[PDB]
RNA sequence: UUUGCUCCACACAAUAUAGAUGGAUACGAAUAAGGCGUCCUUGUGGCGUCGCUGAACCAUAGCAGGCUAGCAACGGUGCACUUGGCGGAAAGGCCUUGGGUGCUUGCUGGCGAAUUGCAAUGUCAUUUUGCGUGGGGAUAAAUCAUUUGUAUACGACUUAGA
RNA sequence: GCAGUCAAGCGUUCAUAGCGACAUUGCUUUUUGAUUCUUCGAUGUCGGCUCUUCCUAUCAUACCGAAGCAGAAUUCGGUAA
RNA sequence: AGAACUGGCGAUGCGGGAUGAACCGAACGUAGAGUUAAGGUGCCGGAAUACACGCUCAUCAGACACCACAAAAGGUGUUAGUUCAUCUAGACAGCCGGACGGUGGCCAUGGAAGUCGGAAUCCGCUAAGGAGUGUGUAACAACUCACCGGCCGAAUGAACUA
RNA sequence: GGCCAGCAUCAGUUUUGGUGGCAGGAUAAAUCCAUAGGAAUGUAGCUUGCCUCGGUAAGUAUUAUAGCCUGUG
């Protein structure tokens, strides 16, 4: 119901991942995607980056530079797995396409942003204990993707400050709590209970 | 010098656990396992909420960690007397689970006044206490 | 075929002027309506004597109910069933509540086993085990511990929404 | 199948402690500290009476009930490591080449050098992993020891040096050179 | 440059809208585990509590929100300012200081609303551009033609020329 | 044309190092047939030259496993175009 | 390539089988509403990321008849069964002890003693030992196993089926 | 007069809810109550051995300081 839904993809199954988001673009959803690099593929990493192989090796043979195109980066291929499962070659899947963002990491207009997740599409809630399952950022850098150190380093300076300001949150937030816990024995905040809030 | 090991207690499928049933024709009504079928099954007894004795799936209620004791196997009439010896009726409303889902219940039912009193009344809820937090 | 129940079938090959009042043979049969109980019955009648349908007649069909459905029983099931190449009689045991819970999940794990469609199986026996230790199978065994109990770890709760606001926990 | 139950016993001797967190496992004793990361397992540890950690899987398939015994080994073996330790001595053996191994630094970094194996001009390095100790035991001829806490890390650093020495393009029933582990036991004696 | 160009402010015009109609409301990690509070011997520590969904939280009353009179309290919030710091992954945002001024529904009053007629999105947003009025700011190049041959089918390239 | 399964035998002994009868299961479409579906208001009919790419049932090169592998040489096999 | 009965295509659109003359469903004037068929309901894509019991992890997984392929033979992979066995009067596995005498049993052979080969398939001591399960010897000698024991203490083994 | 609509009461078709009264079955089977008989994944009691509060492990004990099963009504 917000005007912009961003889904931090870590650990998100990117097939089912990647149908709620071609549902929610198709209906007419804002999605921004970040945290490609920790989306989850089911199935071993030998078997992904096969896969992925298997993907390679489709060329145009006369021109290789008509042939499909292989993107290496997360976003690029949860991208491919968006775009093969929207109608993207006409222009209302183009324009569900406009609608989308996909970043590696948490770029700064979305760091500083509420992000959500997709329970239907979670690793840890769909994949049964046990099961085996690949990582984006790794299978990306074993076929090609140049970029995992950088965005390590960035994230890693994103999580430092936003430690720093989940603790001042925190902090802000135990005050709050210990205001509304006092007057809570008054009059209104009776009435309120009365009413249910 | 002494071991330390993460307890991680789960609620355990056990017979005389307190189950809530969240979709049939309970449907929020607290039972208790009379015992254990399968791995997802148990035969379970609501005869305090009106629960009828039945076979039930596993998914189909919610673990609490609420527990009396009762013997395997036992009749509707040995379950409703346990569950009343144990008070498990009020140790279950004494819960912030239970409070929440009355909470919800008492939200849902309100009317339009009574949603317009309650903007009222937290608007002056929440001048004092904004008032507190600016002194402290 | 669907959710069971069991049906007494009695049929009488029907009398002629020689011999009044045949032998009244009965069955009990798991069908999920009576007329698939009354075909299964004339099936199986066919099988064992020489009479059928238009030879016969159906003296009365009864639904059997369970006499304690809220008892927890374990039940040991013959059947006879056909694979792909031959046909095999199989011994299994199954903890329910009703000869209908169990038949039910006989046919559910006959097909998920076996792959064995119902047609392809043919209910021997079924009987309550009612003395512990006269169960042999250690999947039935298990559940008839003293004091059985077991946690449900990673518990999956479900969504209503298609966004949550909270990185969920499996916690139970 | 899927056993409701199953569980394994790991006996903790008196100078040892272990700090098992979710499954990050830490294991201190008078020889040293072993830590041990199982996330991949899928099984719930229990603390008893000070003395004896239960390790279960619930409602487990065979798979998963083999690797709870592999788990119990493991922890087992760790415990074995900060109380006994784990030594491994290795015998060279050769028909005519003596073969020549050093302990050797390169930037700090403790290679066991070998030279000669099989008339080889080429010498062949092999990293000492941290923790291991490599000392060439005397009233033994030819004879290397490699001690520490941990049997992985003791018996993989043994491993490398036996397969360095691996005999190319010969029949190798009959050129038996190389260095073989010839005893797997413990630092100290007859605990 | 037949008073050009550009920036800001306002006014007036067109121009459309992949589609506002209270708020995209910021830890990280794990899930066979965690969040929070508290305490200490500061830890893979003790204790308590929570989850079982956002069904939340914040906001939210007033001619689409008018004009006025007070009470209580020095709070909340808008604005133009202003102090200082932080933010480069696409920073273009976050935090903060001080004062001014407006509103405050925290509480109690007085006046207004009608006739859009029994509903008609009943017009309140943002997106570019044009033009006028005021104020600030700046005062070039490129191409052709000529020339070069490190270039060249032609284009192109690479050189030179007040 | 290529590849399996069984294993009576060969292999001094030893069925399976390497082979392997009598049988039997297949695969391939670089053989030749079978057919006649397309083309007879016309798809230029052999081979070579040239050039690119593809396949692998791998001749060589890389790393390996097995041997009736002492070495040398060789043989069988694996990943591998 | 040729017959039989029927239904079809030709001559036929429509929904489904992605696609297709023949298959499934259904046959068609122009429209509205409702319900369906076959087929489907993660997204493309209208419609349950429905419910429920199980099974499967594939370094070539599999994923709906016509139909767009796969076999014999195999696998302590995993699952479920059948039958026969051993077992608290101690099952199997594990470590250690014994593993004799008659006897180099008889014969073929240059030599063959349990063990390249034929027949005889015996007992005394016996908890127990085969005229022999293998390694080894030119033949010996010597290790080795069937067999029985010492220790631990509850389920285990074999052949099959799919 | 014409164009576009709103409501009410109806008619035809249909879709989706709330609710009442009957019938049948083993005149449902159950639950419940009463009663008789039992064993156990054996409750209280009792016996033996232990010891860090106080329980435990093995026996006996069929309702007792839990219950359960089957039959009958
Ligand atoms: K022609
Ligand atoms: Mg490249
Ligand atoms: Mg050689
Ligand atoms: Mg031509
Ligand atoms: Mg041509
Ligand atoms: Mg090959
Ligand atoms: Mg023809
Ligand atoms: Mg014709
Ligand atoms: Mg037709
Ligand atoms: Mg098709
Ligand atoms: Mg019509
Ligand atoms: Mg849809
Ligand atoms: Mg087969
Ligand atoms: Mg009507």
């Amino acid at each position: 119901v917000e005007p912009v839904v961003v889904i931090d993809g870590k650990g998100h199954l990117v097939g089912r991942l990647a149908s709620v988001v071609a549902k929610q673009l198709l209906n007419g959803q804002k999605i921004v995607v970040v945290r490609a690099e920790e989306l989850n593929i089911s199935g071993e990493f030998f078997r992904n980056k096969l896969k992925y192989h298997d993907f390679l090796r489709k060329a145009t043979a006369f021109n290789k530079t008509r042939g499909p195109f292989h993107f290496r980066a997360p976003s690029r291929i949860f991208y491919k797995a968006l775009r093969g499962m929207v109608s993207h070659k006409t222009a209302r899947g183009k324009a569900a396409l406009e609608r989308l963002k996909v970043f590696e990491g948490i770029p700064p207009p979305y760091d500083k942003k509420k992000r959500v997740v997709v329970p239907q599409a979670l690793r840890v809630l769909r994949l049964k204990p046990g099961r085996k399952y690949t990582t984006l950022g790794k299978l990306s850098t074993s076929v090609g993707w140049k970029y995992e150190d950088v965005v390590a380093k960035l994230e890693a300076k994103r999580k430092v400050s936003s430690a720093e300001y989940y603790a001042k949150k925190r902090a802000f937030t135990k005050k709050v709590a210990s205001a509304n816990a006092t007057a809570a024995e008054s009059d209104v905040a009776k009435q309120l209970a009365a009413l249910g809030y | 010098t002494d071991s330390i090991v993460k307890a991680s207690n789960w609620r355990l499928v056990e017979v005389g656990r307190v189950v809530l049933i969240k979709k049939g024709q309970s449907a929020g009504k607290l039972a208790a396992i009379v015992e254990i079928i399968d791995q997802k099954k148990v035969l379970i007894d609501g005869p305090k909420a009106g629960v009828p004795r039945q076979a039930i799936n596993l998914g189909q209620v919610v673990l609490t960690p609420l527990t009396f004791a009762l013997p395997r196997g036992a009749r509707t009439a040995t379950v409703s007397k346990k569950w009343a010896a144990a008070a498990v009726c009020e140790k279950w409303a004494a819960s912030s689970w239970a409070k929440k889902i009355a909470q919800r219940e008492r939200r849902a039912a309100l009317t339009d006044f009574e949603r317009f009193q309650v903007m009222v009344l937290r608007k002056q809820k929440r001048y004092t206490v904004k008032k507190a937090l600016a002194k402290a | 075929m669907a959710h069971f129940k069991e049906y007494q079938v009695i049929g009488r090959r029907l009398p002629t002027e020689s011999v009044p009042e045949p032998k009244l043979f009965r069955m009990r049969i798991f069908a999920s309506n009576e007329v698939i109980a009354k075909s299964r019955y004339w099936y199986f009648l066919q099988k064992l004597h020489k009479v059928k349908k238009a030879s016969g007649e159906i003296v009365s069909i009864n639904q059997i109910n369970e006499a304690h459905p809220t008892k927890v029983k374990n039940f040991g099931v013959w059947v006879r069933y056909d694979s792909r190449s031959g046909t095999h009689n199989m011994y299994k045991e199954i903890r329910d509540v009703s000869r209908v819970a169990a038949v039910e999940t006989l046919y559910q794990d006959m097909a998920a086993r076996h792959r064995a469609r119902f047609r392809s199986i043919h209910i021997l026996k079924v009987a309550e085990i009612e003395k512990t230790a006269d169960v042999k199978r250690q999947y039935v065994k298990q559940f008839l511990t003293k004091d059985l109990k077991f946690p449900l770890p990673h518990r999956v709760q479900k969504s209503t929404k298609t966004f949550s606001y909270k990185r969920p926990s499996t916690f139970y | 199948m899927k056993y409701i139950q199953t569980e394994q016993q790991i006996e903790v001797p008196e100078g040892v402690t272990v700090s098992i967190k979710s499954r990050i496992v830490k294991v201190v004793g008078p020889r040293g500290t072993l830590t041990k990361n199982l996330k991949h397992i899928d099984v719930t540890f229990t603390k008893v009476n000070n003395q004896l950690i239960k390790v279960a899987v619930h409602n487990g398939g065979r798979k998963h009930v083999a690797a709870l015994r592999t788990v119990k080994s493991l922890v087992d073996n760790m415990i074995t490591g900060v109380t006994k330790g784990y030594k491994y001595k290795m015998r060279y053996v050769y028909a005519h080449f003596p073969i020549n191994v050093n302990i050797v630094e390169k930037d700090g970094a403790k290679f066991i050098e070998v030279r000669n194996f099989l008339g080889d001009k080429k010498i062949r390095n092999v990293p000492v992993r941290d923790g291991v100790t490599i000392e060439f035991s005397t009233n033994v001829k030819d004879e290397i020891v490699l001690s520490g806490n941990s049997v992985e890390d003791v018996s993989q650093n043994a491993a490398d040096l036996q397969q360095i020495c691996r005999v190319r393009n010969k029949d190798i029933r009959k050129f038996l050179d190389g260095i073989y582990v010839s005893h797997k036991g413990f630092i100290t004696e007859d605990l």
